[PDB]
């Protein structure tokens, strides 16, 4: 499903390690303009090509990190996705395709706490409780 | 294009309002403190010129204006030596007598009885006796009165006035444009010919009609009285020719390549006067002439306005094989864009060569009456590897600088800089796999050694005695330097050092150099070097490759160089940035160079310095204790730090008794450092707010809110204080002793 | 000194705090 | 060809037979013209008074030792027989030289090749048995250069022996093969052939030489390199010329040595004291050759690396442009492709390599890699241990050896039951065939049994040192 | 009885940690 050549210029030392073959592994995809130099999340200035990248990254914060410099060059279409070792891509940020810190309807609040945060029990309340304090 | 003088006129308009406006250079300084950590960003940021303006050409004019403040402080420093010289010394008693007169050019107030720190340092004088050196470097000059030293110092005085001038006139009132500062080529021609080659060609000539003449004089033992005035020996010509033959051929024999004619003046002699014990001024008259001579043939390499030349980025570019992809192509832009780039090299350099300096100056010891003067050799050697060790330290932080803020990915793509960012694990994996190597075979040689010995094992030991480590490389090299004279330098009379070999020179009774054998201790202290380079190496290097990112923080350019985290997440992300790397190398280069001027202090006052007699049998400081010794931590305890810190405990209603204080004083602020570096700055600010809670109950809460140190600035009063208490006890330590037994 | 017989005696007593130590560790675990 | 600047201009005729053959007679004649010249220059500043070792004459030492010319006690009567010897060379350079000149540019750019005697000369870098014919064929004339001197030793007057310092004849010489071969295994003196102290020896030698070099001769020219080397070698021109940088590099090397330790074949009274000797100043002839030769040798040791190193470069299909590192086929992998972890070298010699090596039962890799490790183990225990100076010192060694080895045993034991969990495989690059419980239990055997023996057979070796 | 101490200080110093560690080793990694 993830679709774009791989950036001149991509490799490290600082890319996957075991862990993308055993455990998790990170795409991160986005159509360029044009062909320009930018600095890999590990090191080392690749190449974009004029249309669709795709690069592979070891955690999604390389992907953000990446992200944050593609905003950087007038580009805001990267898709990030985690691959699993038995070929299960799924997309992951944007989550909903719009941007977190752009408010999008049909989101519901999570971990949200109706109180000001002076106002939580002590520890001592929730002793010996599977509850904490922050719950 | 053609390197030309542009300058634009009356730049930036002389007024105090500024002086009276703290923090007006920065944007955020400029709206004023709210909290006391304004203060501190102020002295912070203060000379950071890029965090002021963004122009490139407003900072290269910024940093010009600033160099001619400081070589005028330099200047200032400088002249006032040569003043103290000429009215606060013993220097002319100290011509009369340099083996007997101690040199002294600092006499203390009679205040709270500190009056005894003006000992008899001979010469019917009573100072603190100098260890710079300064009246071996004015002996040398071939000063032979106050007058001249009065003269000489203010001179400098007028040159200081000149450099401040020079600063103000060339940033407030005719300021060069960044085309200007940009003329690498044509700067690096006239540093190379004028700074270097004619200021080397021109020294040449004060040592060949002046300093040669007047030492050569002062060693036949002529009094400094019936001695000529330096003017003399051009006035009067037939004085020159009694000392110097060669003056009577005059000018022709240069000028029709007849240079023997000049052979007697301008000699390749080798080894030390045996007078004075320091270089001949007739072998130091010949080097800089040739030093000269290379250094303005060297100068006319760059092109500047006749087409002629190398331009230095053609040269780069054209440096790439099938290793290093581009190879050194987009280095010329990272070296004229980027001030920090320039900083990070000259640091990186002139660092090195203040270290090669203190290797060279005590082996061939330049001036006349230094080799025999132990405290001056002892104090001369471990300042400028100090010096060198600091300066290296600032290379590799302005390295991390110019990484996070100066480096651009375009500019430098598969060029050498952006390979070896690609292969940084691999560099950082293999230095830290030698670095624990030579850990374990130079360190752990020594926990052997002691050990053995503690188990009543001697033979077991590493040592010459049982299993020996001969530095069989080292020794052989010694050798051929030692047979370069008539054989591989036939033009050689004796080696460039007796450290390598041939005989021990004495002067007086005592040993100026001899022959510096290299044994299993030699050998062991050789890679404790090895390894505590390395491993600074490795902080420093881990610091500058890893500054813009890692598998850990991706993002480290934007978070900056100096930043103390990325917060307790990922496990916990304390000194990632470039900043915290300088930080950790400072205590390893610190680490470091203490064990370089213990192993100088030790191996010379075991196995070179010492008393000769009639019969010629060298009587050492410490009695040859090195071998024997040197070869365990227990030996170091006792031999070198228990034995030799008798002189600085014992100083006490004594001359020496202020190096007793600076010893203790110095012992103190080392460990008042432990209270930044082991503690956190939540705790302080904790502490603080229980204070500011009885300043607000009696009402004298400050407007400016106090804080705790930031995080960066405890780590870097932490460091610098102790730096300073550990560097200072050595220095307390060095001078007790050395000032005693040297 | 003590016999050779004490010093086994000794061993073999300590052989009894050996067992109930283990077996109250092992209660302790649970 | 065109593509080499006039630097690297000398490699513009590689694939050009004529110009290369021209080069080689030319520089030849070079090589004759100093000999002869540089003989004639020597026997014009000989002073009979002054030892010939502090004068600086380098070629009449070599011309001293073969017998020419020479009465009693090393000392030279007659130089008539130096004078003929370097015009015989100086003459032969000039005709050298002729033939030089004529094949560089006059002759044809190739040499042609056909059926025809013309053709005969003619040859191709691909086609091995041409070349290989070639190196039989002056085989022949080096084995006949070695027959010459054996007769210079024997028939023609015998060589100059330092024992007597006289010009003895040889009559009796040594064709045993276990005495003349014991010096390549270092059987006479820790030095090995640098350790000849007769001249019986020495002529054994080159009749030894002489005979290998001329069977060799007749092999070569006669038989066509078979399939092991026709695999294991490199057959671009270049790559023959890094060969023999190499053979001329060790050569340099062993003759470097040989003057600066032997005495024998580089008589004192001629080439001056052992070692590095300099007398009144006046550095030795000796110290002149065997520092200049051992400095040849490096330097042609460089030009070996150099050459082969391209031709390997060259036959993987790699530029110079684009270069030697690479990344992995999928750019965004950890790793980088260098010649340090990719060369065909490299993964030939891992991949064989017992625990990697395919057809190995898990006990079988165990087993090599505990012989091995075993082995080299025993040394340290040995010769650094506590009791390395008593008699018990290589049976404390062996117990020790057999000590480490049990608690690498157990290292294997506690590895293998971390990771063997009931199916979960362990991670890292492991064999196939060691992915199961009961194949790490027999690798683990294999190591125990493998690593006894290899340190038993290490003791059983250095306590047997006799 | 000095005899025991050639015993008990090797099996404190050597069979005791490798034991200990084997087993610790092993139950740290069990899943
Ligand atoms: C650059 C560094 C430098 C340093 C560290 C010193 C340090 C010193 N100077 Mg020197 N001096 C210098 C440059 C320097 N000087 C220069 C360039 C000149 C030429 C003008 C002098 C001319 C000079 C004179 C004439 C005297 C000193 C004296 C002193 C000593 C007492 C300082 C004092 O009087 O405080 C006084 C406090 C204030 C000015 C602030 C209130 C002190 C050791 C005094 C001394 O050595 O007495 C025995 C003294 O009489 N200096
Ligand atoms: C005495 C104080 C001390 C010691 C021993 C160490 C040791 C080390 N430092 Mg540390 N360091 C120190 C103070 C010390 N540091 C301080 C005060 C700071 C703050 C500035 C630092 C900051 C720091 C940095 C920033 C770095 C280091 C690194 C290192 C390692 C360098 C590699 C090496 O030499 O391994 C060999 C090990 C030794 C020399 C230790 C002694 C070894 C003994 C003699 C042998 C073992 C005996 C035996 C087998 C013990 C086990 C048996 C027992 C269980 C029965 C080494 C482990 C560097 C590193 O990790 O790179 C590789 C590194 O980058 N240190
Ligand atoms: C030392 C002995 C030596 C000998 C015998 C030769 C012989 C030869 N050289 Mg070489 N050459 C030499 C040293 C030598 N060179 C050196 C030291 C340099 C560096 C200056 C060169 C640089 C050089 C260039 C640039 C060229 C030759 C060429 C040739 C060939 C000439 C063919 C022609 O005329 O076109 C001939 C085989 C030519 C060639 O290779 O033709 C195919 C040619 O173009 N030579
Ligand atoms: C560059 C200049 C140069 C010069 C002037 C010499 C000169 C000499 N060499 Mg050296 N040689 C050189 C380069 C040079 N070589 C290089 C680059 C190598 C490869 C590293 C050698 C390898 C070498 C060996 C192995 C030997 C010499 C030997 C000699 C000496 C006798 C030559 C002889 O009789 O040939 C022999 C002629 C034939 C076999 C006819 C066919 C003579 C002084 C010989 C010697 O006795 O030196 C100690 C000797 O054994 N040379
Ligand atoms: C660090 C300390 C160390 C020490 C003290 C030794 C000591 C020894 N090694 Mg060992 N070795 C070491 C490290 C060490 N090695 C390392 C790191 C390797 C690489 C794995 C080796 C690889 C090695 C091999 C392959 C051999 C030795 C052999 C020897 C023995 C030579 C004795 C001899 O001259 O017999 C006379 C010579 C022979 C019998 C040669 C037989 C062929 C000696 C006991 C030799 C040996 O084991 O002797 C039986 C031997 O063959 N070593
Ligand atoms: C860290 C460095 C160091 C070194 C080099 C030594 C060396 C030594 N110790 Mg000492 N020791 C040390 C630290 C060190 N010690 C420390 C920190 C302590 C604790 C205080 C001791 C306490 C101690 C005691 C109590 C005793 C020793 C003894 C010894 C000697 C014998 C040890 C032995 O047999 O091991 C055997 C070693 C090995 C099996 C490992 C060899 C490592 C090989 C050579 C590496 C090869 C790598 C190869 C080159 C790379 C790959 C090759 C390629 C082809 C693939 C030996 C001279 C003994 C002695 O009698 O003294 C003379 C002894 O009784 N040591
Ligand atoms: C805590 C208890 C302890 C005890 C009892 C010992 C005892 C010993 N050590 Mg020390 N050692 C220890 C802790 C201990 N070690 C620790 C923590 C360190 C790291 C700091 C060291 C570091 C050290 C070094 C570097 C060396 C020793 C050596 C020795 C031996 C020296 C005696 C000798 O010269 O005869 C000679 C004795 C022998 C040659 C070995 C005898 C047979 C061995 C012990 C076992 C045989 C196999 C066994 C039956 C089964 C497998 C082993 C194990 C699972 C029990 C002795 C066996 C030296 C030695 O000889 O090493 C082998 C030596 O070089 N030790
Ligand atoms: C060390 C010898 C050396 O520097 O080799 C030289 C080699 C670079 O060779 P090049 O011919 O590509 O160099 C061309 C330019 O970089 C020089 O102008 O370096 C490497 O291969 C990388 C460094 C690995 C070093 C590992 C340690
Ligand atoms: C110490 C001091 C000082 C002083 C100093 C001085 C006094 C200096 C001077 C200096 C000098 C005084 C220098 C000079 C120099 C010169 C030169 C450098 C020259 C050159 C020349 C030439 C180069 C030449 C050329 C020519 C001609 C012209 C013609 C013919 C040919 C010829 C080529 C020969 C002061 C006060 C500042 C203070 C601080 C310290
Ligand atoms: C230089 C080089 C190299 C090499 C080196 C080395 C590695 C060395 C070492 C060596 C070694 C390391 C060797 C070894 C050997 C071994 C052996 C030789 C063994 C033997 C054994 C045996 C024979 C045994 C037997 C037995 C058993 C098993 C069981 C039972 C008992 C018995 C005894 C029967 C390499 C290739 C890397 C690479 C390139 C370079
Ligand atoms: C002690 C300590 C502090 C407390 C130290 C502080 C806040 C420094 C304050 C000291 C200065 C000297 C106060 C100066 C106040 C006035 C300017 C003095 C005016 C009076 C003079 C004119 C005489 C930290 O804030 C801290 C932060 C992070 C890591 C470690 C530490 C740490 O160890
Ligand atoms: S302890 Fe300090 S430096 Fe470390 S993560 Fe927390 S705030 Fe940052």
């Amino acid at each position: 499903t993830l679709s774009g050549k791989t950036p001149l210029f991509a490799g490290s030392t600082g890319g996957l390690l075991t862990k993308a073959v055993e455990e998790e592994k990170y795409a991160i995809t986005w159509t360029s303009p044009k062909a320009q130099v930018f600095e890999l999340p590990t090191g080392g200035a690749a190449t974009m090509h004029e249309g669709e990248n795709l690069l592979y990254i070891a955690r999604k914060e390389y992907g953000i990190a990446l992200g944050g410099q593609l905003r950087k060059f007038k580009i805001t279409n990267y898709k990030i996705y985690r691959i699993l070792p038995s070929g299960e891509t799924t997309f992951i940020h944007p989550a909903d395709g719009v941007f977190p810190e752009k408010v999008n309807a049909g989101r519901e609040k999570v971990r949200f706490n109706a109180r000001s945060i002076g106002e939580n029990p002590n520890p001592s309340q929730v002793k010996f409780s599977g509850k904490a304090t922050y719950d | 294009k053609k390197a030309r003088v542009i300058v634009d006129k009356d730049p930036v308009p002389t007024s105090f309002e500024k002086w009276a406006q703290p923090g007006h250079f920065d944007r955020t300084l400029a709206r004023g403190p709210k909290t006391t950590t304004w203060i501190w960003n102020l002295h912070a940021l203060a000379h950071d010129f890029d965090t002021h303006t963004s122009d490139l050409e407003d900072i290269s004019r910024k940093i010009f204006a600033a160099h001619f403040g400081h070589l005028a402080v330099v200047t200032i420093w400088l002249s006032g030596m040569i003043f103290h010289g000429a009215k606060f010394s013993n220097y002319e008693a100290w011509l009369s007598d340099p083996l007997n007169v101690r040199p002294s050019a600092q006499v203390v107030w009679p205040i709270v009885g500190q009056d005894i720190l003006n000992g008899d340092v001979g010469g019917g004088f009573h100072g603190i006796q100098i260890t710079s050196g300064l009246f071996q470097v004015w002996r040398g000059w071939g000063i032979t009165n106050s007058f001249q030293l009065y003269c000489t110092a203010i001179g400098g005085l007028v040159l200081a006035g000149l450099f401040l001038f020079a600063g103000w006139f060339h940033y407030h009132k005719r300021a060069p444009k960044l085309e200007w500062f940009q003329n690498v080529e044509s700067m690096l021609n006239h540093h190379l010919q004028v700074l270097l080659g004619c200021g080397s060609l021109g020294w040449a000539g004060h040592l060949i009609h002046v300093s040669a003449p007047i030492n050569k004089l002062m060693d036949a033992g002529v009094a400094v009285k019936d001695i000529p005035l330096p003017h003399e020996f051009i006035l009067n010509k037939s004085l020159l020719i009694d000392l110097f033959p060669g003056f009577a051929a005059g000018l022709t024999p240069f000028f029709t390549l007849n240079w023997g004619q000049y052979a007697d003046f301008l000699t390749f002699k080798g080894g030390l006067n045996p007078v004075t014990g320091g270089l001949w001024m007739t072998d130091i008259a010949h080097h800089h002439l040739a030093i000269a001579v290379v250094f303005i043939i060297a100068g006319h390499q760059y092109r500047t306005n006749w087409g002629i030349g190398h331009s230095i980025k053609e040269i780069l570019e054209n440096h790439k094989g099938p290793f290093t992809g581009e190879g050194h192509k987009g280095l010329y832009e990272n070296l004229t864009t980027s001030w920090h780039a320039q900083l990070a090299t000259n640091l990186a350099f002139l660092g090195s060569l203040t270290i090669i300096i203190a290797h060279h100056m005590y082996a061939m010891p330049p001036y006349p009456y230094l080799a025999t003067d132990y405290a001056t050799q002892l104090c001369i050697f471990t300042h400028h590897i100090w010096i060198g060790g600091f300066l290296i330290v600032g290379g590799a932080a302005h390295a991390a600088i110019f990484m996070v803020r100066d480096y651009d990915p375009v500019v430098n793509q598969n060029n050498v800089l952006d390979r070896v960012i690609r292969h940084r694990d691999a560099i950082i994996s293999h230095l830290n796999w030698v670095c624990i190597f030579l850990g374990f075979h130079s360190f752990g040689l020594y926990i052997h050694n002691d050990t053995m010995r503690a188990l009543g094992r001697p033979q077991d030991m590493f040592s010459d005695t049982a299993i020996q480590l001969q530095p069989v490389f080292a020794q052989w090299v010694q050798n051929l330097h030692t047979l370069a004279p008539g054989g591989t330098a036939p033009n050689a009379l004796e080696p460039v050092s007796y450290a390598f070999g041939g005989g021990v020179l004495a002067v007086g009774g005592k040993v100026a150099m001899m022959p510096i054998a290299l044994g299993t201790a030699d050998f062991l202290i050789h890679h404790i070097h090895a390894f505590t380079i390395h491993v600074t190496v490795l902080i420093l290097l881990k610091g500058v490759l890893f500054a813009r990112s890692s598998r850990l923080i991706p993002d480290k350019a934007n978070l900056g160089f100096r930043f103390p985290c990325d917060g307790p997440g990922r496990g916990g992300t304390c000194q990632v940035s470039g900043w915290d790397h300088v930080f950790l190398g400072l205590f390893w280069m610190y680490n470091s160079l203490s064990i370089v001027i213990f192993h100088f202090s030790w191996k010379m006052q075991s196995d070179v310095w010492g008393t000769v007699d009639a019969a010629g049998n060298v009587s050492h400081i410490t009695g040859g204790n090195f071998a024997q010794s040197a070869i365990t931590i227990n030996g170091w305890l006792r031999d070198f730090l228990w034995a030799q810190a008798s002189q600085v405990i014992n100083s006490y209603g004594s001359a020496l008794s202020a190096y007793g204080l600076m010893f203790l004083g110095a012992h103190f602020v080392w460990a008042f450092s432990l209270m930044f570096l082991f503690s956190g700055r939540g705790y302080w600010q904790e502490l603080i707010e229980s204070i500011v809670w009885a300043h607000n109950k009696l009402k004298v809460a400050p407007a400016i809110q106090p804080r705790a140190l930031s995080i960066t600035q405890g780590r870097a009063v932490g460091v610098a204080h102790y730096l300073l208490g550990g560097i200072a006890t050595t220095w307390a330590f060095f001078h007790a002793h050395i000032l005693s037994v040297g | 000194s003590i016999s050779d017989t004490q010093v086994y005696i000794a061993l073999v007593v300590a052989l009894i705090p050996g067992l109930l130590a283990w077996r109250l560790a092992t209660e302790l675990y649970k | 060809p065109q593509q080499y600047g006039w630097w690297a201009g000398n490699a513009r005729f590689i694939n050009l037979s004529g110009r290369l053959l021209g080069a080689h007679i030319a520089h030849a004649g070079l090589i004759i013209l100093w000999a002869g010249a540089m003989t004639l220059f020597e026997i014009t500043k000989y002073n009979p008074s002054l030892p010939i070792y502090e004068q600086g004459l380098i070629l009449l030492p070599h011309l001293a030792t073969l017998g020419f010319g020479i009465g009693d006690g090393g000392q030279i009567i007659d130089t008539y027989p130096y004078f003929v010897i370097g015009v015989v060379h100086l003459v032969s350079s000039a005709v050298l030289a002729a033939g030089g000149i004529y094949h560089a540019l006059l002759g044809p750019e190739v040499l042609p090749e056909n059926n025809q005697f013309p053709g005969f000369f003619g040859y191709d870098w691909e086609d091995e048995d041409k070349m290989t014919t070639i190196i039989g064929i002056h085989l022949l004339l080096l084995g006949a250069g070695a027959w010459l001197l054996v007769a210079k030793a024997l028939f023609w007057g015998g060589l100059y022996d330092s024992t007597v310092a006289s010009v003895r004849v040889i009559t009796e010489p040594t064709v045993n093969p276990a005495r003349i071969f014991g010096y390549l295994f270092g059987a006479f003196g820790k030095q090995g052939m640098a350790a000849v102290n007769n001249l019986e020896d020495v002529v054994g030698g080159h009749i030894w030489v002489g005979i290998l070099c001329i069977g060799g001769g007749f092999w070569h020219i006669l038989t066509q390199p078979f399939a092991w080397a026709k695999k294991v070698l490199f057959w671009s021109g270049e790559a023959y010329l890094s060969y023999s940088l190499a053979a001329l590099a060790y050569m340099g090397l062993l003759a470097a040595y040989f003057v600066t330790v032997n005495d024998t074949v580089y008589p004192t009274e001629f080439y001056g004291p052992l070692g590095f000797s300099s007398t009144s100043g006046v550095i030795s002839v000796r110290t002149w050759l065997a520092t200049s030769h051992f400095a040849l040798a490096i330097v042609f040791l460089s030009g070996h690396i150099w050459h082969a190193l391209r031709v390997r470069v060259l036959e993987a299909g790699l530029n110079f442009e684009q270069g030697v590192v690479n990344y992995l086929d999928t750019p965004e992998l950890g790793n980088l492709q260098t010649p340090i972890n990719t060369s065909d070298l490299t993964l030939k010699f891992l991949v064989n390599l017992p625990i990697y090596r395919p057809g190995l039962s898990a006990f079988a890799r165990g087993l090599e890699i505990g012989m091995a490790h075993g082995y080299f183990l025993l040394g340290p225990f040995v010769k650094l241990g506590p009791l390395r100076n008593t008699e018990f010192a290589n049976q404390a060694g062996l117990l020790a050896t057999i000590g480490l080895l049990l608690i690498l045993s157990i290292c294997l034991w506690l590895y293998g039951s971390a990771w063997f969990q009931e199916g979960k495989s362990p991670q890292g690059e492991l064999p196939e065939n060691l992915k199961t419980a009961k194949s790490w239990s027999e690798f683990n055997a294999g190591w125990i049994v493998g690593s006894c023996g290899g340190a038993l057979f290490a003791y059983l070796l250095v306590t047997n040192s006799s | 009885a000095s005899f025991l101490s050639s015993i008990f200080v090797p099996v404190i110093g050597w069979v005791v940690p490798i034991a200990t560690f084997s087993f610790l080793f092993l139950y740290i990694e069990r899943e």
